[PDB]
Parts: C-alpha cells; sequence; structure tokens
C-alpha cells in the first residue's frame, strides 16, 4: 500500500501496522460476524415469541475511526463490505453503512470499491 | 473478551 510512498521518496523500509487493527478493528469485524451467525442459529431454532429482538444495528465508532484513519483498515473494511454485500445481510449492511461516509483517503469513494 | 462471550453465547 505504501508503494507510491516508496517511489515518491526512495523508502526501502517496511511500513508499520496498527495494533488496534489486530485487537479492535478485525475483532470488531469478527464481532459483527459471530453475532450474525448467532441470530441465524436462533432463527433456525424454534420457539421465538412475538416481537423478537432485531440484530444489534448499533455501530462501535472506534471501528469507523480506524476506517477513517488507516488506509489498510479502510480498504479491508471496504472489501468486507463488498463480501457481506455478496452475502446480502441487510441488518449488518445498514449497521456499518454509517461511518463508511467518512473514510480514509476517500477510498470508500474511490474507483475500486465503487465499481465493485 | 466480548468476542469470546459472543462465541460462548452462540454455542448455547
Amino acid at each position: 500500500q505504501g508503494a507510491w510512498d516508496m517511489i515518491d521518496s526512495q523508502v526501502f523500509k517496511e511500513p508499520k501496522m496498527e495494533v488496534e487493527l489486530i485487537t479492535r478493528f478485525l475483532p470488531m469485524l469478527m464481532s459483527f460476524l459471530v453475532d450474525d451467525y448467532t441470530f441465524n442459529v436462533d432463527q433456525k431454532l424454534p420457539a421465538e415469541e412475538k416481537a423478537p429482538v432485531s440484530y444489534p444495528n448499533t455501530l462501535p465508532e472506534s471501528f469507523t475511526k480506524f476506517l477513517q484513519e488507516q488506509r489498510m483498515a479502510c480498504e479491508v473494511g471496504l472489501y468486507y463490505v463488498l463480501h457481506i454485500t455478496k452475502q446480502r445481510n441487510k441488518n449488518a449492511l445498514l449497521r456499518l453503512l454509517p461511518g463508511l461516509v467518512e473514510t480514509f483517503g476517500d477510498l470508500a469513494f474511490g474507483d475500486i470499491f465503487l465499481h465493485l | 473478551e466480548a468476542l469470546q462471550k459472543k462465541f460462548n453465547k452462540l454455542k448455547k
């Protein structure tokens, strides 16, 4: 991802990663996914009474902070959005659709993610 | 920790 940084100035050192990507962002993706499969198993389990609880559609905003402050977290979140769109789960989709509005380097608004 | 409790909640 830092390739243009290596051509702009001759940078031959490795770019560094984020810790909260490892401990907050990607575990937040995995947070949303395992709750997703939990309400799926609950739907596939009988005996749900009137007025069931929807999937939590609240958004942890440190996730969006990493989207809008880290290009790597940005683009991997974009491809996560595309993958869940291929899975087409409306609940998580509109859960994470806020916060994608403000994202790093307009990557959510770039050619790649928009085309996909 | 949240993740592991959601894991164990899905097992149930």
